């Protein structure tokens, strides 16, 4: 069923990026509240 | 003899590290060699996880303990940009032992519900002093704590019991029908994750039911989909000792609105279980076959997996 891959797409891609692999240029910009 | 393995379930779930685990368990696991390899993502994931709960603070509005800490922290994304991946100076060492140890910071962590936390930060930046040194050399448990991105499907292969297990992970990435239906096509059996942990998260801005309830409703479609009928579902209720850790503080009712049992482990890791076991509509027929799990602890993993094989095996 289509419905089944509208459920896995959204479950499945969810949870934690931006903390995964090596450092990268955007993840080491400055928070705003430390400017 | 060919076994055709699918894991399915939420980002952050567990499925890579199941992966990872049948590597060590049923195939030549990692050698000291390839574990200098990981000593670089080692590094940026502890970066990343105390960037993250810096990142929170400015969301939150949660100051540092020591105001000190604050230039520390601005210090951070310098030193850090700085760079020499797969090397950890003695100031960055500092800038990231004062954070971690700030009563804001700590604060912030304890908050981890109301953000995205990934679940090896803890565990990095609780053991700075192994890490830091220019010496360190990266343990198994550390090359498994690793959090990697990915290209697509992931699988290994492996022989077991004298079965030519395939084990796929189709991961976070996003992929059309056909993709899934070739995944579907020939499947033995299915693992599904839960992370058990995630009960207590907030609901995100878009999100009309909770994490939980999403891993629910989709575990219903797998499960009372007809063409899984000959398939072997097997769930993983999983971070169960994270799990252990939070029911003391953070009520079931979070995540179960109608919950009247006692915040004690036993009691409402049961609950959970029968609100999975109870979405099977074809009981006498269909078993769905549940263990709970720490898939970051190997013993676990080999034991919970051994069932599952004997599972397979008499399912013939
Ligand atoms: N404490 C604990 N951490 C876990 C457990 N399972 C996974 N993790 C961690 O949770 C994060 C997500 O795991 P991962 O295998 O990448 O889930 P995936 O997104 O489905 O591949 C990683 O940081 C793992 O180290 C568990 O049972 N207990």
């Amino acid at each position: 069923i289509e419905g089944l891959v509208e459920l896995l797409n959204r479950v499945q891609s969810s949870g934690a990026h931006d903390q995964r692999g090596l450092l990268r240029k955007e993840d080491l910009v400055l928070p705003e509240f430390l400017q | 003899r060919e076994v055709k393995l699918l894991l399915l379930g939420a980002g952050e779930s567990g499925k890579s590290t199941i992966v990872k685990q049948m590597k060590i368990i049923h195939e030549a696991g990692y050698s000291e060699e390839e574990c200098k390899q990981y000593k670089a993502v080692v590094y940026s994931n502890t970066i990343q996880s105390i960037i993250a709960i810096i990142r929170a603070m400015g969301r939150l509005k949660i100051d540092f303990g020591d105001s000190a800490r604050a230039d520390d922290a601005r210090q951070l994304f310098v030193l850090a940009g700085a760079a020499e991946e797969g090397f950890m100076t003695a100031e960055l060492a500092g800038v990231i032992k004062r954070l971690w140890k700030d009563s804001g910071v700590q604060a912030c962590f304890n908050r981890s519900r109301e953000y995205l936390l990934n679940d090896s930060a803890a565990y990095y930046l609780n053991d700075l002093d192994r890490i830091a040194q220019p010496n360190y050399i990266p343990t198994q448990q550390d090359v498994l704590r690793t959090r990697v991105k990915t290209t697509g499907i992931v699988e290994t292969h492996f022989t077991f019991k004298d079965l030519h297990f395939k084990m796929f992970d189709v991961g976070g990435q996003r992929s059309e029908r056909k993709k899934w239906i070739h995944c579907f096509e020939g499947v033995t059996a299915i693992i599904f994750c839960v992370a058990l942990s995630d009960y207590d998260l907030v609901l995100a801005e878009d999100e009309e039911m909770n994490r939980m309830h999403e891993s629910m409703k989709l575990f219903d479609s797998i499960c009372n989909n007809k063409w899984f009928t000959d398939t072997s579902i097997i769930l993983f209720l999983n971070k169960k000792d994270l799990f252990e850790e939070k029911i003391k503080k953070s009520p079931l009712t979070i995540c179960y609105p109608e919950y009247a049992g006692s915040n004690t482990y036993e009691e409402a890791a049961a609950y959970i279980q029968c609100q999975f076991e109870d979405l099977n509509k074809r009981k006498d027929t269909k078993e769905i076959y549940t263990h709970f799990t720490c898939a970051t602890d190997t013993k676990n993993v080999q034991f919970v997996f051994d069932a599952v094989t004997d599972v397979i095996i008499k399912n013939n």
